[PDB]
């Protein structure tokens, strides 16, 4: 009788809806991402649909900046509409101090506009996860953005439907500092082992940035090595 | 548009004439400059005609006002600090006037306000065209032992040596007597005509 | 119990409103459409009703520009709410940059309008979808409007109570760079697989676009040559 | 359950209090008009009340304009309202444009106007539909406009109680350019057959423009002739 | 179950909290009134009250100019800030006019306002109608304004509880161009036939107006006469 | 079910919020004054409590001003709310016309403002009768303003607990233009006869004015006389 | 089922939520003071807590002005906005007439603001009890505001869970003009004879000013005295 | 039936919503601190969680200035919007009055903002309590502010779910002035047994200022001592 | 308007006079530019009269407001500060004021801030038209080691130099003392005429 609305705690003291909003990011497709030896990469998993879609408007993964970039696991017009706030909120803060000098105070802005939504009646939450990595002035950064506006820095995540599975995995294989390759085959035994029985892997798609370097997508044929 | 109030011992004495003009022109030679606007306090308007009506009927006004609901009058800083902060919100769109307030509550004052808001209290205070001969009259023969009777003579002597040689200045004098014991009194024709003949002037 | 309000989550995490917006599109006639070898068409079923009509005012296909167009299904007058915010949206563009230079913008400024409307209070969403197709700096396009605002960009597509039927004619049969005629006569195909069993196809408004050119709706004779 | 917002649609995707202005207007008495050889007509069935009232104020037909006119039914304070609407966008129009050029934007400030209390909470709708009808730079206009905005140009129509007879007659019936006298004939015989049995045609109101003419109202006298 | 808001349609299509301001209209006492040769007149029923009320505030009759009067029947709360409303209104029309020229957009004014609360939630409708008589550039006028904002001129008419028992006797028996006191006095008649019996008929105010002269109530001794 | 909104009207048409301030102001104690030659007068019961009360502030007689007084009934907050309000429009009309030149504009802007809030969701009314008195330029006046705003100028009345009683009494006792002494005594009776048996009068507060002069409370000794 | 709103009345009527508040000012502890001759006390029952707790932070005592003070007793959160909001008022009256001249309107400000929330919906009263008492123009002063904004001028007062039994001896024991002392401890056993069986009197705070000087606060040793 | 809305009264007259984020608080892990000779200091119980997150952003002690600091509990969403209105707050009250002259006002400006929001509807509170600590113009300050806004400064406290454990063992054995190192291993001893049986202290994050410098956090090996 | 303040060993002396003349005529010849705003703190107005007294009764409201609410006494840095920030939001649409700010928190200070909000603290100050006979006069006798007496003498001598040569500055002169035990003490007339006779001056 309290899972109604945004503003009403339980007697326990629980928001119910913005756990509904949590249950709604477990509907999408599993993503995850760590950093390595100077850099950080994001793998994006994607059960290959229609071939009338164009292949440039399913990409999960998506460059807010040249040094940042995100991606998204649940509603899928909510994740636009948060990608879409995530580039406009960089653009502000490289205007007003001539870069994007830290990556934190972009996922913050993003972290509090989806923080707002879960305390006012008459709005509903976000129901989309947002995993934010890139180089900034000091160096590899990994967060994740969950539907409250929570946000923690990690070395290894997941999001997704699977991410209970991977980050288990990552817990007890992880080991930092690896060359970008053993890095991406790591991330790609992560997804395999969250898949269910008789699953199998399709080609996800991976990207990944080393210090003074941009961003680069590996194409579907570097993607296709490590399967 | 001379005016004029003095002190005594338990008394307050003040009073003005009667001429309206802004020009070379007389428009009417009877008009009002001494209002009431307590039980015992005056105020005597001289400047702009409209500005200075507008800020009697809001004094007026908000006087009666705090006296019904707190069943006690307004002490006269209070009355005085009250019109400064009126006239002092809007001192560059400010309003051409130049006023003085009298009154007794516990002893006797008499508070100068100009058109920005400050108010200093003196013992005796002149404002309009005729104040340097009003202030000329008053250097030389106040003090501070005299009696009622004295002071309406003084202030009569002092407006009629004002009138003569100010050219904006004229006509019957209205004086008003404020006291703790029989309120705010204003003397009549007669008894102003019978000073000014047995004193020796003339009009 | 949660079917009422658009701001409430199920607790599997469902927008049951949202969905009632996708069964409200649903009862409107079949439209489809699709790019080929330098442009893009569009083929609009019309059940054929009175002739009291003047036909000008039944044509599910509508020009927003020289160089857009698109064709809506479901409830008539957010259908024409949406065609008139298309075509100001157009103009806006096209006097902010110069010209409109890409479409894909301008089904953005649909899109959001129509996700706004998804998640706040004491408002309903629009329950039409709409199909835009053009030529712009890049080449022949061709999008895909839902209620919930999610755009997708494909090479074939439908809409209306059809949809599912023709998708699946065009997931099977359809290859891309044909002449304009083999193009034309796949979609019309296409609509005829669709229909109940003795139902016959009445004559469907169709138009096209090649690059470098306007657009011309195909007048009711060349349309009978492909009955 | 679901008949008691305006906002809210059912599991098919209906809108019911939409629908019950649509029952609404259901109540008001049948006017239908339709265009000839050069011009457009409007009847409007009157059932004669009290001899208190003055006539000049129980006309269904109203002028807009020297040049645009039209008829109501269903309530009659928001058919007073609309018709008040309709006057004032036509003198924006002619003002802002030097003429009323179009009837079609006229009709359609009418349209969006009743359109928009069909989409918000806090109001109800229009329970009125209006025929409009007139002379453009394009020649002979006639629309209808229904409580949710739809508006359709028609070469023959009805609204009311009637309206389903009387556009059955004339989907039948009904021949275009008929000389002014044989299509008014041909109107009061679509008028007398929606009545119910043992029910007298009284007098109609009845009114006409040709291309190059304002508007004149048959008066009575001129009407008695087809009775 | 429907008529608990002002703003709900119930199935038939009818507005109940609408007719419940008609039902609070009823309980007022019976004002009549009717035009004749050169002049309008106005007759108000009263039962008469407690002698310590100043009868200067009992007169259902008020004078809203020189040459336009209004009576009242149902809340007196709404009524008096009704017959407030006509004299503002009629000091705006007659300063931006020169002139009250038309009585009729007096009470325009008057419709409009009490229509629109009954349209928008949070707001109830006036429980009152009222009787506008005077004389204007055109001559003799006679409204009258219902709860709902409908107005209709007439040549004689009342209000109140026995409203229908008034204008049933009017109906067949009121014959235009009467003199003055035969007007009078037939209207008086027609307010004798609509109290119940045993009720004596008691001293009703009454009060004319001819074509060029002001008005003028008829004191009670002129009244005493046609008793 | 419909005595829960102050904008919902009962089948009969009744407002039973409206009345249900009709029965908080009943639970407040007596009150009367009426008019006499050259001047009215005020009479306020009061049940004696606690000696530790300052005697200034249970006053139910309130001066406005120096000409019009007035006495409450009801709820005791909205009473000094109201007191409030009735003081400082007076100031208003007397600075914007140079005097309190008529009585009954001072009691219409109390009654407009207390027939707002029975007209609006979301604000309850005033549960506070008022009965003015003072002399103006027409000479004595008497109103009283009930929670509804509606007003009547009377030549005596009551208000609380008695009212009925005390207004029936006056309805076959008072005889107007006593000199004010016996003007007293027949109030006081009139207040002594809507106890209850057993009950003692104890000493009410009366005040009163005459024509040309301000007023004056008559201090308890002075009451003393008629007990 | 109507103690929900702060905004309905009972049929009785009365006010629930406002009696809830008074319910909810019941709680606190017994707080007492009185006027004597040349000057007013106060009086603060408080069961010693937490060694831990610095004790300038447990004051129900506070000092306003160096010649107003109060104390307090219900919710400790809107008590303490309270006192605020009765500082900032004494401080804008003080700037506006050059000093605190009267109490009473300090009072006023206080007890306008503590009504107000008890007429509109959507907003909760405030369930704080305040005794104000002070030096003024006048003299010695004591009121008491409660949740619903009436404020009564008394000789001698009590607020809190005892309230009852303290003015109950106070309204058979005080004499007024005691000297400071015989006062105090006239208050002592006034607040001694509110306790329950077993209860030992704690040290409670006491503090009082005089004609012509500030206040001060007896410390805790001057208070061990009248143990 | 009462715990629904922020704004009703319990007839008892509590706030069960107010008290439903007091049960929100009690899930968080136990925070305390006290004051000693010449300073005060803080610790906070972490249960280590999982290596791959960054241990610079789970520290929940923060600093809001070099001189004032604090931790929290409860909703961690709330919680750092709470500690970011702290640091605005804190850089405004440093710009306007040239330095952070009281800890009092901060602490003031956290508490209203947290009050307001238990007092209109349509906002939650927060389930947050935040103990502040630091050094100012007096010396050493030590608060806790709780959901409903109620600040109180002591010399000794803890939050979070053992709150009542570490409290009841400060309440027994904590004494003033220890030297710094003896204070923190009491406070170890304290945080010790407020733990469940066979829960084992992991290392928790303790710092502390002294009168004249600036804060210091002891890492982990510093920590590692008092084990 | 010629006012000073100078700092000594744990002690303010901060003295002005009493004059109001705008005009080449005087209006009143006794005002009030020295006043008391918190516990050990005064603060001197000199330019505008309304302007001034307004700044007086918003510093000290808010003074008083945050005594009351923090149960210490506001530092004397922050009580410029404030002020500067009150006249620097509205610098394009200024207060026509100049005036100091002198206390007692730990160490003597003496702040001077200026119309647009400027506050440099000094040793010592000195604002109004007498200022350079002011900083004449203190430029050759100040003596870090002077004791409270000879800092009493000191500034009479001052205003009394700059009362002979500045025809908008006279009358009596206030001196008021600040120091820590003893807290705001202001001096009174009959000491004030017992010093301007061992010195040597006239009126």
């Amino acid at each position: 009788a309290y899972d109604r609305a945004i503003t009403v705690f339980s007697p326990d003291g629980r928001l119910f809806q913005v756990e509904y909003a949590l249950e709604a990011v477990k509907k999408g497709s599993t993503a995850l991402g760590m950093k390595f030896a100077n850099g950080v990469l994001l793998i994006s998993d994607k059960k290959v649909r229609s071939r009338l879609i164009e292949q440039n408007s399913i990409e999960k993964i998506q460059l807010i900046d040249d040094y940042v970039a995100a991606v998204t696991s649940g509603l899928v017009a909510d994740a636009r509409v948060l990608v879409d706030f995530a580039r406009i909120s960089a653009q502000q803060e490289k205007v007003t101090y001539g870069s994007l000098v830290n990556i934190e105070n972009l996922v913050k802005r993003v972290a509090d506009q989806m923080q707002q939504y879960t305390q006012y009646g008459g709005v509903r939450p976000y129901g989309v996860s947002l995993i934010f990595a890139g180089i900034d002035q000091i160096g590899p950064r990994l967060f994740d953005c969950d539907p409250a506006g929570t946000i923690n820095e990690y070395k290894a995540t997941a999001i997704g439907s699977g991410k209970d599975a991977v980050v288990s995995f990552l817990e007890r294989e992880y080991k930092e500092n690896l060359p970008e390759k053993e890095a991406v085959t790591l991330g790609i035994k992560a997804l395999k082992s969250s898949l269910e029985e008789g699953e199998e892997l399709k080609a996800p798609e991976i990207a990944s940035i080393t210090v003074g370097n941009k961003y680069r997508i590996y194409d579907q044929e570097e993607v296709k090595k490590f399967l | 548009t001379t005016t004029v109030g003095i002190t005594l011992k338990d008394a307050v004495i003040m009073a003005t004439e009667r001429r309206v003009t802004m020009e070379n022109f007389i428009m009417h030679k009877n008009g009002k400059k001494l209002f009431q606007i307590d039980t015992y306090t005056g105020m005597t308007i001289a400047g702009l005609v409209g500005d200075a009506q507008v800020l009697v009927r809001y004094m007026k006004a908000e006087l009666e006002l705090y006296r019904l609901q707190r069943r006690v009058n307004m002490p006269i800083e209070a009355v005085a600090t009250l019109l400064s902060n009126m006239l002092n919100q809007v001192k560059y769109m400010p309003y051409m006037v130049q006023l003085l307030v009298g009154g007794i509550d516990t002893a006797p004052h008499v508070f100068s306000i100009d058109a920005a808001g400050g108010s200093v209290e003196d013992i005796y205070a002149s404002t309009g065209s005729g104040s340097p001969f009003v202030y000329g009259v008053l250097e030389s023969q106040y003090s501070e032992k005299m009696t009622v009777d004295e002071g309406v003579d003084l202030v009569i002597r002092a407006i009629s040596a004002a009138k003569q040689r100010d050219s904006a200045s004229g006509g019957m004098i209205d004086v008003a007597v404020i006291t703790r014991k029989d309120g705010y009194v204003q003397l009549p024709t007669d008894q102003i005509e019978s000073r000014i003949r047995k004193l020796g002037l003339i009009l």
